[PDB]
């Protein structure tokens, strides 16, 4: 994972019962950005017609 | 919103023209539940209307 | 005082003791 | 239609659904495939494989429809007939109906009173059988082996005729004369005593004459003709990529064709028996495979160790059809989403991201794109909603106003499991829920995910926003208390702010109004904590119902002057001067709602939340390392403890003590230790904060955070705190269930490996029970659904005085629970009387709500008879009066109100929070209170020592208190020692009970599947008949003898004991009937007999509700007694009455003996019966109702054999076919629409 | 947004008749049936029908009145 | 960077996570001055010593 700069404090119940409020900068920074890849594959074979 | 194959595409125009209201018919798990039973040795059918 | 069960309280064990 | 009916299917009623005859187990060509002639895919047999067009090709278009082209035979119609045409098989030899055989009542089997086993036998051809014998040596039916036939038929050429196989056994079945034989049973029964001649017999008898009632005939239990499903019910259809996919259906009947026409052809090659008898074998094997699949031998398919999947298996079970299909659906506008946070909605909304709107109104877009002109066809529509142009977003928003979601967690425990709200797009893919709602959906932030439903049509639009809205159900169905409470950040924020402290920037000043509170703090002047006294102007109604307002001043804080803004004006103020933590947020919410109302109460929630949220924000409130303060004597007391535990070694290591003395000592003084080391920390937390008041220490309650969130209710428990900052008890086995070494160490200090080890051991047992009484909790509340749908409240008032008498619970020395709690929303059975009696407190019957609670709590009174479900004078439902009130709205009940199912809702919810294991660990009286002493049901005489003694075992130890309510309820055993007597004045604690020591389930969430069900105990105790003393048998032969001595009239009654069993009733003591002559756990058949009605559906709530009163789950016992009456449904006449031992439902008997004692004929006596939730649940007039829930075999092949007819008369039913449910909104519309109905 | 239906279930005795009521006055409405009592305000059928329960001058008896007179206003058509 | 929630600690056991924070802080505190005494490029004496 990676290092984040914690506070615990409540903030206008935007973490109420377990939520996580995160700042801006995290999103910014790209540091939590995951790079996914997905294989799809096209299949002509041979039908009636 | 799951049988009743007439209903769906009659309340889709129905919905579709601002009218919403619904036409409800038979659902078709239950047909095909009557031709099960009727597929043996019992005879289960309905009456006048 | 509840059944937990990890530890008694007083007539049964419970989650928190 | 109107109604179903299910009856037996004749050979000619078989080939009249017919389309046609399957001469060839062939389905495609293999190289062109199209459905081969006669195959089970002809198309000629049931139709064409496209849509209006023929098979050969010749005939295709909507010109010409109904016509049978010559070329091939089809008729050019709709493909979808293929589902619709049946076919038929033309068996050569006769084959039994295996349901009608393997079947636990084996129809065939009691039809002609033959044994299952001899008809197995004779079926395998392994022996004959005689039919129609007439004057013969042997009966009209027997068995013969092959020499014993071979010889046999030498006797008479003619007039004997025994046969082997299928076909015998419907030759026995055709020339058998049901009322001949019939016409003698009922002779059989009457005559001859000894019920073994009574067995069978009175069921045989039922079984005859329902089947000439049905009018279907006993020949068809053999099927001469085999019907075929259609194709498109079990397709061939291909599989892509390539392979193609069939139904095991397909697999079977091949199987059943080649063997008839193996047989066919064997018949007409003239081959001997043997070969042919395997054949039979083999045809009658392939025809109950395709029937009911793994009764004889699970019949496998190819390339698999798995059975192929029969016709009864796609019907029966939890998967399947009835379960998975009928009940329950995959439905179409829906979505789902993982759920977060937005406190900025308001109770009646909820935030929905604006990529599923999208989709999920994409109907609605298109209509209403296509309606202003913005698009010219649909398609145009389609088109541009798939472009995402911006003029589409304005038009969402156009549709979704004021248009209610339905949203639903995973989990459905009650109907809170789903509530609408309006939706308010968002951006993001996740979905916004209402933090005020998390409670009743019993739903984290975790990552749970919820599934949203969009109503589609107006009524539906209408119905989640009367009655499924959020704000339309704010308070629970099962108990009165609001499910919509505040939880963990608004009541931290509401203590933060109410709370106190000396000395405070401020305190002791003076400000003209709240708003100066708040204008003083926000300005950094004044504190929020300062004992400041301002002036603020309350409300108040009085007199006529007209608001006054009030103006003064009071001893408060500025923060609780500054909450005072949010409260609404009829509020007293009374309610903000407190420390402010959630156990009373709830009170003051549901005083709000029971005062003000809903309209007021749901801003009022909305503010609470609104308000304690920023204020928790801007309070900090964090937690360090440093907030757990160790007290510093837990080094000392450890010590102690731990030296202590040294003597018990020296003592057992010499013998002064056993193993297990020894153990429970060391076991006693670390809980002890345990509890010192506890309360030290304790008293340096609560009293902890000390400072200086005017310039002078003084010690007040802490300000510390964790404290403070234990102490406001917000979050963790002292339970928590004891081991956050203490030695965390001592752990327990899974069983054994406490160790000797308990863990020193608190959280804070941190565990070594071995106290850590001995941890996991109780948190295994913990993670684990949950798991797997999740599933059970689901089987618990089902079954109690099952048991209560039909129940609807149908009436306005059923007038009977009788209900049942509603006593607090004061059990030992306290109450469990007030009458308040037990009366209240209920309806009186009588006038109370003031406690002088011949008055009026209340009239007859009336609904009591707070005010008439509050009235009998200030008078003293602990009695009040209150009428019930279980006793009333309702049929087919309840009426609203007995029943009385309950709702999120807190009048009487409505009419058409489906109570059975929110019942079982109330009683499965609490479920998952039970447990699976009780495993509980814990002698003269002594009176606690100061009062009266009161005995009750006692008799007693004088002796030597002047005083009282109890010669009666039965004696209850009531208090009269100064007042003259009753709080002490003590039971004495025979022989007691009474210090002062039946009406006498003790002091604060005189004991006047004595006596000796000797003279000499599971339990949890299984104990309530126990009592549910009626399930006798393990150690039954017995109960006694009838008054008078007992009297002694013969002697010890097998168990005991015991006789039974009525006093006066009828005495012959008895019974017989096991002398291993202990005894305890009096000898020469007369004892009334239902009394305790032997120690044990009652049952509910001998309570309900030997008692009554009231007493054992009081037992069965009793009981029930300690379970879930050791729980901290509270629940109304009002779903209890419903869920009771609809045990006790059943009943047995005695007498016969007017017109026909027989089982019937109560309501019946009544119909039909009281309208008939009413024309002063005679009556007719019937015997409660006593049935569990699955077994009451058994027995239902609706058969479809029945097959559905479970035993679906079972269930059809009885009601085909009856011919019953179903006309679905209730709910399960009416959403099997999808109908109106006769119940809230349908029941509206089905009175009206059976009103003009069958009149 | 009508969050609740409390005046509107003051009315009329059932909190199901209510629905049945006001779908039928909402059918009227959506529908070429009629036109609304109450100013529009923007708010949909179903909230229109709720209203106008709410001012007591839309109930079960004054629907079946006027559909009832309906019923005649179409019987001097034919002269 | 994130806002977490105090009223989850009490509940569980689960101590870790504010010890873990707390000395967290610490090692990150560090990280602070070997940058400063890097930013501030002073020498490998410092660096060393510290
Ligand atoms: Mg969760
Ligand atoms: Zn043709
Ligand atoms: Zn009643």
């Amino acid at each position: 994972g990676q290092n984040m700069r914690v506070a615990f404090m409540p903030w206008n119940g935007y973490n109420f019962e377990d939520s996580i409020l995160v700042s801006e900068r995290v999103v910014q920074e790209d540091r939590f950005t995951t790079i996914h890849i997905q294989e799809l594959a096209c299949v002509s074979r041979d039908t009636k017609l | 919103k799951s049988d009743d194959v007439n209903g769906r595409t009659k309340m889709y125009k129905n919905i579709v023209d601002g009218n919403h209201q619904m036409e409800p018919g038979m659902p078709e798990s239950f047909n095909v539940l009557l031709k099960e039973i009727r597929s043996l040795g019992i005879n289960i059918e309905l009456e006048d209307e | 005082g509840t059944p937990g069960f990890q530890t008694p309280d007083a007539r049964v064990i419970s989650r928190f003791g | 239609f109107d109604a179903i009916k299910i009856a037996l299917a004749s050979p000619d009623m078989i080939r009249s659904w017919s389309f046609g005859e399957v001469k060839k187990p062939e389905t495609i060509n293999y190289r062109t495939f199209k459905p081969e002639r006669d195959g089970l895919f002809c198309a000629r047999i049931f139709g064409p494989v496209k849509d209006y067009e023929c098979l050969c090709g010749k005939y295709k278009r909507l010109k010409h429809r109904g016509v049978i082209c010559e070329k091939c035979g089809v008729e050019v119609t709709q493909t979808k007939v293929r589902r619709e045409r049946m076919g038929h098989i033309e068996l050569a030899s006769p084959t039994a109906h295996i349901w009608f055989l393997k079947s636990l009542p084996s129809r065939i089997g009691l039809l002609l009173d033959m044994p299952l086993r001899d008809i197995e036998r004779v079926l395998y051809f392994e022996s004959y059988v005689v039919i129609e014998g007439g004057m013969t040596n042997l009966e009209r039916q027997q068995i013969l082996t092959e020499e014993q036939y071979l010889d046999a038929l030498e006797e008479f050429g003619d007039e004997f005729d025994a046969k082997m196989g299928a076909e015998a056994i419907q030759a026995l079945l055709k020339s058998m004369d049901l009322e001949q034989e019939c016409e003698q049973l009922r002779e059989e029964l009457n005559e001859t005593n000894s019920e073994t001649k009574r067995k069978k017999l009175t069921k045989r008898i039922k079984l005859l004459e329902a089947f000439v009632q049905s009018g279907n005939k006993p020949e068809w239990m053999i099927l001469t003709v085999l019907p075929v499903l259609p194709p498109d019910l079990r397709p061939l259809v291909p599989l892509d990529g390539g392979r193609f996919a069939t139904s095991d259906l397909n697999d079977l009947y091949r199987r059943v064709i080649n063997r008839n026409n193996r047989l066919k052809r064997l018949l007409d090659l003239a081959a001997p028996d043997i070969i042919v008898r395997n054949e039979k074998r083999m045809l009658q094997e392939a025809v109950d495979a395709l029937l009911d699949n793994g009764r004889r031998g699970r019949a496998i398919t190819g390339s698999n160790k798995r059975p192929l999947k029969s016709l009864a298996d796609m019907i029966k079970g939890k998967q399947g059809r009835f379960r998975q299909n009928l009940l329950g659906k995959r439905v179409d506008y829906s979505g789902r989403s993982v759920i977060t946070v937005g406190p900025y909605l308001r109770l009646h909304q909820c935030g929905l991201p604006k990529k599923m709107a999208l989709e999920l109104f994409k109907p609605f877009i298109y209509g209403k794109l296509e309606l202003r002109g913005l698009a010219t066809t649909i398609k145009a529509a389609k088109k541009m909603v798939e472009r995402e142009e911006a003029v589409v977003w304005d038009i969402l928003d156009e549709v979704i106003r004021e248009h209610p979601v339905l949203l639903n967690r995973a989990p459905t425990l009650h109907r809170l499991g789903i509530q609408a709200f309006e939706p308010v797009l968002i951006e993001g893919k996740a979905i916004q829920l209402h933090p005020l709602v998390c409670a009743a959906y019993n739903a984290d932030f975790d990552g749970d995910q919820m599934a949203v439903h969009v109503p589609l049509t107006l009524e539906a639009q209408l119905e989640a926003r009367a009655l499924m809205m959020s704000t339309n159900n704010i308070l629970s169905p099962a108990n009165g208390e609001p499910i919509i409470v505040p939880s963990q950040d608004v009541v931290l924020g509401l203590y933060y702010m109410t709370r106190d402290c000396v000395n405070a920037k401020g305190e002791g000043m003076v400000l003209t109004g709240p708003k100066e509170a708040e204008r003083l703090y926000r300005s950094g002047l004044a504190s929020l904590h300062a004992r400041v006294k301002v002036r603020i102007t309350e409300y108040e109604k009085d007199a006529n119902g007209e608001l006054v307002a009030k103006t003064s001043l009071k001893d408060t804080t500025v923060g609780r002057a500054i909450l005072w803004m949010i409260v609404p004006k009829g509020l007293p103020y009374s309610i903000v001067n407190q420390a402010l933590g959630k156990k009373a947020i709830s009170k003051m919410l549901n005083t709000c709602y029971r005062i003000l109302g809903l309209k007021p109460t749901v801003i009022f929630a909305d503010q609470i939340m609104y308000t304690g949220f920023a204020y928790a924000a801007r309070s900090g409130a964090s937690v360090g390392i440093d907030d757990m303060v160790i007290p510093e004597k837990k080094h000392e007391i450890i010590s102690e403890a731990e030296a202590e535990v040294a003597e018990i070694q020296e003592q057992f290591q010499s013998g002064l003590v056993t193993a297990g003395e020894r153990y429970n000592k060391v076991i006693d003084i670390w809980a002890a230790a345990n509890d010192r080391v506890s309360k030290a920390m304790m008293d340096n937390l609560q009293t902890e904060t000390v400072i200086n008041r005017d310039g002078q220490e003084e010690k007040q309650v802490s300000f510390n955070s964790i404290y403070m969130m234990a102490d406001s209710g917000a979050r963790g428990s002292a339970a928590q705190i004891r081991q956050l900052a203490g030695m965390r008890g001592l752990m327990a086995k899974p069983d054994g269930s406490i160790i000797e070494t308990p863990i020193t160490a608190n959280f804070r200090e941190g565990l070594n490996v071995l106290q850590y080890f001995i941890s996991t051991h109780g948190a295994r047992k913990g993670l684990a029970d949950t798991a797997l009484k999740t599933a059970n909790s689901g089987y618990l509340t089902r079954r109690l659904v099952d048991v209560a749908q039909d129940l609807v409240v149908t009436e306005d008032d059923c007038g009977t005085h009788e209900g049942i008498m509603m006593t607090p619970v004061i059990e030992g020395g306290d109450v469990k629970e007030p009458l308040r709690d037990r009366v209240l929303g209920r309806v009186t059975a009588e006038d109370v009387l003031k406690p002088g009696t011949a008055d009026i407190l209340v009239p007859r019957n009336t609904l009591l709500h707070e005010q008439w609670c509050d009235l009998l709590e200030e008078n003293s009174v602990d009695a009040v008879k209150v009428r019930s479900v279980v006793s009333c004078d309702t049929d087919f439902g309840v009426c609203a009066h007995c029943y009385g009130r309950d709702l999120a709205r807190g009048h009487i009940i409505n009419k058409g109100e489906a109570i059975g199912v929110i019942a079982a809702q109330s009683i499965g919810e609490p479920g998952t929070q039970l447990t699976m294991r009780t495993f509980h660990i814990g002698s003269s009286i002594q009176v606690k209170n100061k009062g009266s002493i009161k005995l009750s049901n006692v008799k007693s005489v004088v002796n030597s020592s002047g005083k009282l003694v109890i010669t009666s075992r039965n004696t209850e130890l009531k208090l009269i208190d100064e007042f003259g309510r009753t709080k002490e309820s003590y039971k004495v055993p025979y022989g007691a020692v009474l210090a002062k007597g039946d009406g006498e004045q003790v002091a604060g604690g005189e004991t006047v009970a004595n006596w000796d020591p000797h003279t000499m389930i599971t339990g949890g969430l299984p104990r309530v599947a126990d009592l549910f069900e009626a399930r006798r105990p393990k150690e039954p105790a017995i109960l006694a008949e009838i008054s008078g003393i007992v009297s002694f048998g013969k002697e010890t032969k097998g168990k005991r003898r015991l006789v039974i001595t009525p006093v006066d009239g009828s005495d012959p009654y008895e019974e017989m004991i096991p002398k291993w069993r202990q005894l305890n009733v009096f000898e020469g003591e007369r004892v009334e009937r239902g009394d305790v002559i032997s120690d044990g756990p009652e049952a509910p058949h001998d309570i309900l007999r030997l008692r009554g009605v009231h007493a054992v559906t009081r037992y069965i709530v009793n009981e029930v509700q300690d379970v879930y009163r050791l729980q901290g789950v509270k629940i109304n016992d009002k779903h209890i007694e419903v869920i009771v009456r609809q045990m006790l449904r059943k009943a047995t006449i005695v007498n016969a009455g007017s017109s026909d031992g027989e089982q019937v439902e109560y309501s019946r008997v009544k119909i039909a003996n009281r309208e008939l004692e009413a024309n002063g004929k005679v009556g007719a006596t019937y015997s409660r019966d006593l049935l569990g939730i699955t077994k009451a649940s058994l027995a239902t007039e609706s058969f479809i109702s029945a097959a559905s829930f479970q035993e679906t075999t079972r269930v059809l092949t009885e009601a085909a054999v009856a011919g019953k007819r179903d006309e679905l008369r209730g709910l399960k039913e009416n959403v099997i076919v999808g109908r109106l449910i006769p119940a809230g909104t349908g029941y509206a519309y089905h009175q009206d629409r059976m009103r003009r109905r069958a009149a | 947004a009508r969050v609740t239906v409390q005046d509107a279930v003051e009315k009329i005795g059932n909190r199901f008749d209510l629905v049945l009521v006001a779908a039928r006055r909402a059918r009227q409405m959506q529908v070429g049936g009629k036109d609304p009592l109450v100013p529009e305000e923007n708010d949909k059928t179903t909230v229109i029908a709720l209203r106008e329960i709410e001012e007591g001058l839309i109930n079960n008896q004054i629907l079946d009145v006027r559909e009832r007179q309906e019923q005649q206003e179409q019987e001097a058509a034919e002269l | 960077d994130i806002v977490l929630n105090p009223l989850g600690v009490p509940s569980r056991m689960n101590i870790g996570q504010i010890l873990e924070t707390h000395l967290g802080m610490a090692a990150k505190g560090i990280g602070d001055k070997i940058n400063a005494m890097l930013k501030q490029q002073q020498e490998v004496a410092k660096l060393r010593e510290f």
